[PDB]
Order: structure tokens, then sequence, then C-alpha cells
């Protein structure tokens, strides 16, 4: 009903703004990666 | 009262044989209820007596499967609190006093070895609860959450079968299934709280439905149990 709206609501908006989150995590763990990428490189260096 | 305490005269007579007994036993699982109903409300020493003599043999030991038997008893018709509250009222008769002070110890010993989850299995195999001390146990809950969650969750979905049962019987809306159906949802509900893996389950296996539909139910009290059960699944 009306609550159970809200509540679906509040969680989407949790899941909006997780999905910046994620995105943002995603972003930085993508640059991480790189780092190890350049790390891999080393190795075959 | 003649015609009775002759019909229990031939039961305890048929019992007497342990292999009687046995083919009795399972032929009405509730006999021994009724029969420890008859002797309360009656109060002939003689009718007491005979009803006493025939749940013993039912329980005894010459009977097949007797710790079964008496276990089953004591988590159904509850023999223990039955044989409890005999032994504390006083009987004129000597022979019916001894039969019941065995019938208490025997009861006593057969809950000894039982526990609440014993109890708990018994009342979800029956479909019958009636707001046990378990379900506002906060302490029996956080104890029998992991027995709930495991087997795959099989009593979690037990208790989502049950669940949806009642909300097909919830069109007769009978005191009993009201209270029965109450009793569920406070169940989903602990269910979801505590090891919340279940929610997953109830709702694949139709709880949230369920829920929703008693949500809309007539009683106020099933109504805010639903509410309840909604709260705790998704509101604040």
């Amino acid at each position: 009903d009306e609550l159970n709206k809200m509540q679906a609501f509040i969680r989407k908006e949790a899941e909006e703004k997780a999905k910046e989150i994620q995105l943002k995590a995603d972003q930085e763990y993508e640059i991480e990666k790189t780092n190890i990428v350049r790390n891999e490189t080393n190795n075959i260096d | 009262i003649q015609l009775q305490y002759h019909s229990l005269l031939l039961i305890w007579l048929l019992t007497f044989n342990p292999v009687f007994a046995n083919e009795l036993v399972q032929k009405y699982l509730s006999d021994f209820l009724d029969l420890l109903k008859l002797v309360k409300i009656t109060i002939k020493e003689k009718v007491s007596r005979l009803c006493i003599s025939i749940i013993l043999q039912c329980c005894s030991t010459r009977v097949k499967q007797h710790k079964k038997v008496i276990k089953q008893l004591l988590l159904l018709g509850n023999a223990l609190p039955t044989v409890q509250s005999l032994s504390e009222r006083k009987y004129s008769d000597e022979e019916l006093r001894q039969d019941i002070s065995n019938l208490k110890e025997i009861l006593e010993n057969e809950y000894q070895e039982l526990t609440s989850f014993d109890e708990y299995v018994a009342e979800l195999d029956s479909k019958l609860l009636c707001w046990s001390p378990p379900h506002v146990d906060n302490g029996f809950w956080s104890d029998n959450i992991d027995e709930f969650k495991k087997d795959n969750y099989k009593i979690f979905r037990q208790l989502i079968e049950l669940l949806q049962a009642k909300v097909r019987n919830g069109d007769v809306n009978a005191k009993q299934e009201k209270i029965i159906i109450q009793v569920a949802l406070n169940d989903i509900t602990h269910v979801v709280e505590l090891l919340p893996e279940s929610i997953d389950v109830l709702d694949k296996t139709g709880g949230k439905a369920d829920i929703m539909e008693l949500l809309n139910h007539s009683d106020s009290r099933v109504k805010y149990e639903a509410l309840k059960a909604t709260q705790a699944i998704i509101g604040y």
C-alpha cells in the first residue's frame, strides 16, 4: 500500500544511490586494475 | 456413563494385548487426547482408573514403538501437562492415584528427552498453532534460527506452505484459523528478521503474496499481523 510504496521508493532511492556508488567504486577499481596491469606488464617485462 | 465405562473397559482389554494396542495407537492419533479429556471431565473413580490404564497400555513398553508413541502423545495431546494437573488433584481411589502417578512419571521421562524443537516440529506437522511460548520467546527463535534454515530451509518451506493453506482457508476466517494464521505470520516475520536468507525463499514460494493477501483480511488481528510482517519485510 502507501507504506509499502514509501519503503519501495526508499529501496529504489537506495538502489539508485548504490548504482552511483557501484559505478564510482568500479571506476576506482578499474584504475586500480590498470595499476595491477602495469605490474603484470612489469612481470611480462 | 455406564456405556462410556463399558467402552473404556473394552478398550483397555483390547489394549492389554501389545499388538492390538499398537494397532489401535495408529488407528486414532487423537484417541489418547480424547481419553485424557474424558478422564478429566468425568469424576467417577472407576472411569478415571480405566482411562489411565488404557492410556498407560498404549504407551506401555510391551506395545511396539512405546517410546515413539509416548513422545507423540506428549507432543500432540499434551500428556505431560494433563498428567501433572492430575497428580496435583487428589483422587479418592488408591489404584487410580497410583495409575495417575505412573502415567505422570512416564510422561515426565518422555518429556525429559524431548525439547521445545520437538514440540515446534509436532505443531508444524499438525498445522495447529495457538501462540505457543516458543513463538513469543526471543531466545527460542534465536537458538532455533539455524534449525529453521537447515535442510535448505525445510522448516521455512513448511511454514510457508502452512501460511498458504491458512490463506486458502482464510475464507472461513474461523477463530482457530485466524489464530493459526497470526502465529504463522509471526513465525514468518521472525524467520525473515533473523537469518534473512529465508526471505528470498518465502518470496519465491509466494510468501510475500500470501502476506499481501492477508493484509486485506477482515479480521483486525490478522490484518495487524500481516502489516507487521510486511513492515519487517521491506518496511521501516
